[PDB]
């Protein structure tokens, strides 16, 4: 049941672009520890250990170009409930309608 | 058996208020539009609110801003489009000419 292709394909739209939002400017994995970083941009944490564990001094935000250092970033959790969230909203859809997300 | 005749996108609808809460400003208290950070804690406004209170920061966490210049957030600002379609699938439009 694919709930009759009624405005299903407009929907599932929505849902994929909205991951993009809460997804990850490094590794393409779903953020969990929303981090934001001295160029006002958002990380999984680990992501900003190996960026400034690597032997090249301060971090280089690299959606940008760079800008970033240790005594910088901060969890202030902004991006978390957003990641969290949308995870739900997509068990909705294939609940009802059962149509694929992404792979 | 039921109001509109099964309706579906019933859990769908339920969904968006949940992601809208994440969206609505806090000052607006409604959904906004390519708003500002500053909220280095936990809270956001739009880009024409908290511009009248920067010397200070957030109105709630009463936490000091962190952005001198009034910065946008293009994540934000793209996660109330999307809101805004989902809005128009669950209402669906019916309408022929
Ligand atoms: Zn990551
Ligand atoms: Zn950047
Ligand atoms: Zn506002
Ligand atoms: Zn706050």
């Amino acid at each position: 049941m694919d709930l009759s292709a009624l405005r299903v394909e407009e929907v599932q739209n929505v849902i994929n672009a909205m991951q993009k939002i809460l997804e990850c400017p490094i590794c393409l994995e779903l953020i969990k520890e929303p981090v934001s970083t001295k160029c006002d941009h958002i990380f999984c944490k680990f992501c900003m250990l190996k960026l400034l564990n690597q032997k090249k001094g301060p971090s280089q935000c690299p959606l940008c170009k760079n800008d970033i250092t240790k005594r910088s970033l901060q969890e202030s959790t902004r991006f978390s409930q957003l990641v969290e969230e949308l995870l739900k909203i997509i068990c909705a859809f294939q609940l009802d309608t059962g149509l694929e997300y992404a792979n | 058996m039921e109001p509109d005749g099964r309706g579906a996108w019933a859990h769908s609808r339920a969904a968006l208020d949940r992601l809208e809460k994440l969206l609505r400003c806090s000052r607006c208290t409604n959904i906004l539009r390519e708003p500002v950070c500053l909220g280095g804690c936990e809270h956001i406004f739009c880009s024409n609110c908290v511009s009248d209170c920067i010397g200070t920061g957030c109105p709630v966490c009463y936490t000091p801003a962190w952005i001198q210049d009034l910065k946008i957030n293009r994540q934000l600002d793209s996660m109330i489009q999307l809101c805004s379609k989902l809005r128009n699938l669950l209402h669906d439009n019916e309408l022929s000419d």
